[PDB]
RNA sequence: AGAAGACGGUCGAACUUGACUAUCUAGAGGAAGUAAAAGUCGUAACAAGGUUUCCGUAGGUGAACCUGCGGAAGGAUCAUUA
RNA sequence: GGUGACCACGGGUGACGGGGAAUCAGGGUUCGAUUCCGGAGAGGGAGCCUGAGAAACGGCUACCACAUCCAAGGAAGGCAGCAGGCGCGCAAAUUACCCACUCCCGACCCGGGGAGGUAGUGACGAAAAAUAACAAUACAGGACUCUUUCGAGGCCCUGUAAUUGGAAUGAGUCCACUUUAAAUCCUUCCGCGAGGAUCCAUUGGAGGGCAAGUCUGGUGCCAGCAGCCGCGGUAAUUCCAGCUCCAAUAGCGUAUAUUAAAGUUGCUGCAGUUAAAAAGCUCGUAGUUGGAUCUUGGGAGCGGGCGUCCCCGCCGCCUCUCGGCGGGGCCCGAAGCAUUUACUUUGAAAAAAUUAGAGUGUUCAAAGCAGGCCCGAGCCGCCUGGAUACCGCAGCUAGGAAUAAUGGAAUAGGACCGCGGUUCUAUUUUGUUGGUUUUCGGAACUGAGGCCAUGAUUAAGAGGGACGGCCGGGGGCAUUCGUAUUGCGCCGCUAGAGGUGAAAUUCUUGGACCGGCGCAAGACGGACCAGAGCGAAAGCAUUUGCCAAGAAUGUUUUCAUUAAUCAAGAACGAAAGUCGGAGGUUCGAAGACGAUCAGAUACCGUCGUAGUUCCGACCAUAAACGAUGCCGACUGGCGAUGCGGCGGCGUUAUUCCCAUGACCCGCCGGGCAGCUUCCGGGAAACCAAAGUCUUUGGGUUCCGGGGGGAGUAUGGUUGCAAAGCUGAAACUUAAAGGAAUUGACG
């Protein structure tokens, strides 16, 4: 059934861009959605995303553009030990120029250079790039 | 599909456990048979006496006679083939006369024609063929 | 797609966004308390009662005209029924599987939809007693079946 | 003080007979496989393989085999012309 | 009583345990008897003395197991200390010298140490590194310059030769020295010590994989070659030889264990239409896995780029009931404690060697750990090292609270001198000690009040559960009918008919076959019947009744995380098959004959037993097949249809309309299906899904790892038995296979 929330939606994320879709409703919606959605907001690889609220789960309405080539989820959240996360981050994104492993950290959701920044680990959610 | 949940180490290590069993190239390795079955007791060569010289008609499409050695390895008393290598060699060798005999290099499939000789054999008598057949260490008396 | 059947259907209830109530309605969080009340009184079911309350009566949602949902206003004041409502009704379906298959021993079909209905049941019994509406000892028994209802 | 010694008890190698399990082997004679690969008797299968083929079960038969019943198409018909 | 599939218990090991090793894109995989740490045993056990300290073996006591001398009464035996030998063995060193170094025991500066060092043996292995260089010729060439080219100047070259030529050196040998303990070895050097014919490089190759000759001899499916592919049958690029070349090269070969290679064990990260492969189906305990939902925006400042936009310290809470850095504060000391973890980050602790890696003319390097310096040595001495990182898990400490569980108030409770009643008992206090009773402080208990905006998040395009009107060859149990079929009864007429690539056994004037009318028994339910229906899969069709059961839709019905898949364990499971029983309609293994055929113990015929028919037990398998696990998400079209619902525009009917009902036209959910396409897949065939896969992981079940041997043997178990289930190896084997292509033969 609906294990894992991310993987119902990124899914459905990627699997527009792929068709060129404009834009893309995503069915259950989440907290861990939103605040995963937004890390990809400021690097530009989707733009603003709407949420409704139907009174239960919530619905979100993503904008989508051309930039997103995939994003993916790592299911189950490894737990991420800083010197690891190299040995990740070379295996499971295209370059070292660009990609981003959203993550899950004692100092909140964020993109693994700012995990970096702020040198903590923690979990690791998935990747778009 | 696979397993692939995190308290799941076991369901998969227990998994790829068993799923070796299935391999070929380690029932081989980890079973028994082998240790039990070579007559070289998982030892890379071995001595035993030529108790006599044999040929063998090799597998159809290329016909000879192969000239091989019915040897009694001395730790087993377990019998054997061994093609002695190189031409006019069995020719050197005579019956009772202790000889090394290592293997081919399929460990344990005979090879190419030779139909069922794992065994070749190197020493005769404390010389080695490559040095006989060479004409460098004569037969000993 | 269902617990125990092929058939991955879709029908089900759904309410809007708005839950202030919708103004025909008089009567109040009494006037429902005093009328739910008197149906259970009377020998209904708490779905029974939310059903009478909607088609002829007036609320849509008792839920939202009162504080609480219908059960809890029947167990905060006593008219609750022994066990839930919604696990004897899969004992007497039990029941009466059971007894057309005792002057029936033929029945293939019969033999699962005992087996899964009682399957339904246990299942249903275990979060009853970790939700602890049961007492961590009733179990079924076939034969004492019958009475419970 | 005190030796040799003797009654008792305790750990107990050892020896004798059973039990188990492990491992390893002796064997009259019997039946497979493989080799392997060129003997005889057919010709089962692949072409509509001359009898669409195959599964399971059964029964039969010098040998492939054959025949029932229920299947299968991996067919030799994606159709039969209200 | 304790342990157990979070796999105990049982068995095995080519198992002394760690520290590491070689391998290695990241992850592992195997090895670690190996000098460092930890354990054990001295043929095997047991017991012993003695000892702080031992159950001590360079003690002894027996026994067992071994074995020596003998005067035959007796006696002495323990190398798994060092040397050595024997046996075993594919497979491993000298009866060497010594306390000089490091250390130890002693009463001890003084002896001893096979601990240890030093030699010898020593392609276990690692480092460095000769096996020649150079001038001029003779030439053999080829970039400037010169020449139309041929030629030449020549700065450039390089090939072979003459060695023309001397120069240089080491391998040796050996004066001498150091070394060391005495040597040896090394480092130092006097003296001798290179023209190849020497001071002499070999092992495999020379078709390909794979770098290197259809050079030359010989053999001629032999010998022989060839890890695989292969060559060899009279010119072999393949055998044996010759010459030439290539690779590495002082090393180099084959023996096999093992790692990459192996995206062929796949955690990362394989596969399951057909290639090896998804249980027949379903239930289901462990296990794994499980929606959403709860402090925030914001404030105050410092700092980058009147305000806006990045960047930091702040608004863990509570306590102060607890310390104190006659009444104090001030806040640290304690604890509510981080609900209870999981998680993350910082410490501390992590034996060295090894490893990673700081520093260092070991002449470099493996190494070594020193060295460096200051110094003309008058300095009668200075200066610096012996860096650091990692060190799993668990354990310890401290930050953070991103996510995951987990917790707290609901038949009432937190607090609020809120108040009391009952009891308890501690101790200060009555100038001291006892008694009684108090006040109070702290428990315990418990009457009765105040306040607490006083407590239930929502219902999942999750589930569970109620109800509604349909629906359906779903299941049972009754009941009813239909034909034909054979059987018989009767009657009519008459001689052939059945069967067939043709015929006969067969049936028949004892009148068969045919015709008619009657009864009979059992079968099976024709057409209607479909990419139509239902169930789980086997599955499921004459009428009617009854009996439960079910999907779907409908639903501002209720419950509220209850769920998915699931070892283990259950329910059902064509046919065939088996025990009982009932019955014998046809068909029909087996079985009998006729033909056919070279034969047919086959097909094609004619009989007909078990069985197909019923009721009762078992059996538990299919090509049980969509050769597609189940749940869950997403991605395109377009047509149709079953059910339910909804809406509309029709009308036939049907009535005055209606309600209907029957058609039409839409939409909606979930069903069975179709086509179409460069989504995207897909070896291919193909596939709305086999799509979302090097852009690798939504959850989970099963299960395959070349083919056979083999679904065999053996073991276990179930079965009355057929058999069912579980299920090996030796051996052999190079492809077997799958998808598509041309062929070519049906
Ligand atoms: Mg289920
Ligand atoms: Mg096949
Ligand atoms: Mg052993
Ligand atoms: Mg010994
Ligand atoms: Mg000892
Ligand atoms: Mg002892
Ligand atoms: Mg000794
Ligand atoms: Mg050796
Ligand atoms: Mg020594
Ligand atoms: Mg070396
Ligand atoms: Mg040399
Ligand atoms: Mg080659
Ligand atoms: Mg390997
Ligand atoms: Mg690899
Ligand atoms: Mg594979
Ligand atoms: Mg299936
Ligand atoms: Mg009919
Ligand atoms: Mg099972
Ligand atoms: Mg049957
Ligand atoms: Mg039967
Ligand atoms: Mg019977
Ligand atoms: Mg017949
Ligand atoms: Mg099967
Ligand atoms: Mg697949
Ligand atoms: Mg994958
Ligand atoms: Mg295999």
């Amino acid at each position: 059934v609906r294990m894992n929330v991310l993987a119902d939606a990124l899914k459905s994320i990627n699997n527009a861009e792929k068709r060129g879709k404009r834009q893309v409703l995503i069915r259950p919606c989440s907290k861990v959605i939103v605040r995963f959605l937004t890390v990809m907001m400021k690097h530009g690889y989707i733009g603003e995303f709407e949420i409704i609220d139907d009174h239960r789960a919530g619905k979100i309405v993503v904008n989508l553009t051309g930039r997103l080539n995939k994003c993916g989820v790592i299911s189950p959240r490894f737990d991420v030990q800083l010197k690891d996360l190299e040995k990740w981050q070379n295996n499971l994104l295209p370059s070292r120029q660009f990609g981003f492993i959203v993550l899950t950290t004692s100092a909140g959701i964020m993109d693994h250079e700012e995990a970096r920044r702020k040198h903590t680990g923690g979990k690791i959610l998935g990747f778009f790039f | 599909g696979k397993c692939r949940g995190l308290r799941t180490a076991r369901k998969l290590r227990s998994h790829r456990r068993d799923h070796k069993w299935h391999d070929k190239q380690y029932k081989k390795a980890h079973l028994g048979t082998a240790l039990k079955a070579n007559p070289f007791g998982g030892a890379s060569h071995a001595k035993g006496i030529v108790l006599e010289k044999v040929g063998v008609e090799a597998k159809q499409p290329n016909s000879a006679i192969r000239k091989c050695v019915r040897v009694q390895l001395i730790k087993n008393g377990k019998k054997i083939t061994a093609f002695v290598p190189n031409d006019g060699c069995l020719n050197f060798i005579e019956e009772n006369d202790e000889v090394l005999v290592a293997g081919f290099g399929r460990k344990g499939h005979a090879v190419g024609d030779i139909p069922g000789v794992r065994f070749k054999v190197v020493k005769v008598a404390n010389v080695s063929l490559l040095a006989l057949y060479k004409g460098k260490k004569e037969r000993p008396r | 797609g269902r617990m125990h059947a092929p058939g991955k259907g879709l029908s089900q209830s759904a309410l809007p966004y708005r839950r202030s109530v919708p103004t025909w309605l008089k009567l109040t969080s009494d006037d429902v308390k005093e009328q739910i009340y008197k149906l259970a009184k009377k020998g209904l079911t708490p779905s029974q009662i939310g059903v009478i309350l909607r088609d002829s009566h007036g609320v849509a949602q008792v839920r939202f005209v009162t504080g609480n949902k219908i059960l809890r206003i029947l167990k905060s004041k006593g008219l609750a029924p022994d066990l839930p409502e919604d696990l004897y009704h899969l004992i007497k379906k039990a029941v009466a599987v059971r007894k057309h298959l005792e002057r029936n021993r033929k029945d293939k079909d019969a033999k699962f939809r005992l087996i899964l209905i009682e399957s339904r049941i246990h299942r249903l019994a275990r979060y009853y007693k970790t939700k602890r509406v049961l007492p961590p000892n009733w179990k079924y028994e076939s034969s004492t079946a019958s009475a419970l209802v």
